[PDB]
C-alpha cells in the first residue's frame, strides 16, 4: 500500500488536502519549489525524456543523475530504496499508468541487495483546464497504493501545488527536475544536454510509443531501440499549420509548454515523415543504438 | 506535453 507517515493513505484524496494535512509533505513542496533551476550539465547524466523510464543504482559508475524536464501536464516519478540506493526516474503523461507502475516496481524490486524502504516522489503538473495532470495523479496514486508492498510517499508536489499563474494563463512552476543517484536528492533543474538519439526518441513518443526503459545497469549501457511505428497521419498537413494550430492538438498543455515547443515538434514531425518505417533502416540488424559513458562523463557510441 |  501506499503509506504517509506510517499511515496509509485514504483514496480517493486531492494531493492539495494530502499535502495539507502532513506536515512533512507541506515542508518538502516549500522547499522543492523554492529552489533556482540548477542548469545541471552532461556530466555523468541520464536525461529520460516523456514515456521512458531509466534505473540504476549507488554502485553504477558513470551515472550520477536522472533528470527529466519539459513536464506540463506529466508527472516526474522518482522511486527509490533507501540503503542500497535503486533509484528509477520515469516521466509519466497518463498513457496507461496501469502498466505503468508495474515497470516502476519491477525495475527496483530486481535488486535482491531488509535495508531500508521504498520512497516514491511525485512532481509535474498544474491547474490545466483538461485535468490531466489531476488525473495522472489520482491513477498513480491509486496504482502504487493496489501494490502490496509498503511505499512511503515523501514527496508530493502535483497539480494545483505546482501551479503558477502570469496574467490568468497557468503554467507549471517546477518543470523539470534532477536527482542524485548517490545522494537521494531531488531539486529543480534544467537540461540543455539530453543525450544522443533525441529526435528518434521524441518521435518515438509522438507516433504512440510506450513507456519503454532505456538504461541497461549491469552493463551500463543506454540501449537505443529498436523501434517501429505506425505512418504518423497526416504528417505535413500538421507540418504546414501554424505555430496556434500545433500547440492546440499536437501538445497537452497549448499556453503551459516550455519556449520552442512548437521547434522541437516540426523537428520531430519532420524525423516521421523522413522515417516512416524506421525499424529495418535506422537499426541494422535489429540491434539496438548502444551508448556507454566516457572519461569525460559523455554518451558515446560503442 | 506530447499528445495522442
Amino acid at each position: 500500500p501506499l503509506l504517509v507517515e506510517g499511515r496509509r493513505v485514504r483514496l480517493p484524496q486531492s494531493a492539495g488536502d494530502l499535502v495539507r494535512a502532513h506536515p512533512p509533505l507541506e515542508e518538502r513542496a516549500r522547499l522543492l519549489r523554492g529552489q533556482s533551476v540548477q542548469q545541471v550539465g552532461p556530466q555523468g547524466l541520464l536525461y529520460v525524456q516523456q514515456r521512458e523510464l531509466a534505473v540504476t543504482s549507488p554502485k553504477d559508475g558513470s551515472i550520477s543523475i536522472l533528470g527529466s524536464d519539459d513536464a506540463t501536464t506529466s508527472h516526474i516519478v522518482v522511486l527509490r530504496h533507501t540503503g542500497n540506493g535503486a533509484t528509477c526516474l520515469t516521466h509519466c503523461d497518463g498513457t496507461d499508468t496501469k502498466a505503468e507502475v508495474p515497470l516502476i516496481m519491477n525495475s527496483i524490486k530486481s535488486f535482491s541487495d531488509q535495508c531500508g524502504r521504498l520512497e516514491v516522489h511525485l512532481v509535474g503538473g498544474f491547474s490545466d483546464d483538461r485535468q490531466l495532470s489531476q488525473k495522472l495523479t489520482h491513477q498513480l496514486l491509486s496504482e502504487f497504493d493496489r501494490q502490496e508492498d509498503d511505499i512511503h510517499l515523501v514527496t508530493l508536489c502535483v497539480t494545483e501545488l505546482n501551479d503558477r499563474e502570469e496574467n490568468e494563463n497557468h503554467f507549471p512552476v517546477i518543470y523539470g527536475i534532477a536527482v542524485n543517484i548517490k545522494t537521494a536528492e531531488i531539486y529543480r533543474a534544467s537540461f540543455q544536454d539530453r543525450g544522443p538519439e533525441e529526435q528518434l526518441r521524441a518521435a518515438r513518443t509522438l507516433a504512440g510509443g510506450p513507456m519503454i526503459s532505456i538504461y541497461d545497469a549491469e552493463t551500463e549501457q543506454l540501449r537505443i531501440g529498436p523501434y517501429s511505428w505506425t505512418p504518423f497521419p497526416h504528417v505535413d498537413f500538421w507540418l504546414h499549420q501554424d505555430d496556434k494550430q500545433i500547440l492546440e492538438n499536437l501538445s497537452t498543455s497549448p499556453l503551459a509548454e516550455p519556449p520552442h515547443f512548437v521547434e522541437h515538434i516540426r523537428s520531430t514531425l519532420m524525423f516521421l515523415k523522413k522515417h516512416p518505417s524506421p525499424a529495418h533502416t535506422l537499426f541494422s540488424g535489429n540491434k539496438a543504438l548502444l551508448y556507454k559513458k566516457n572519461e569525460d562523463g559523455l554518451w558515446e557510441k560503442i | 506535453n506530447f499528445a495522442a
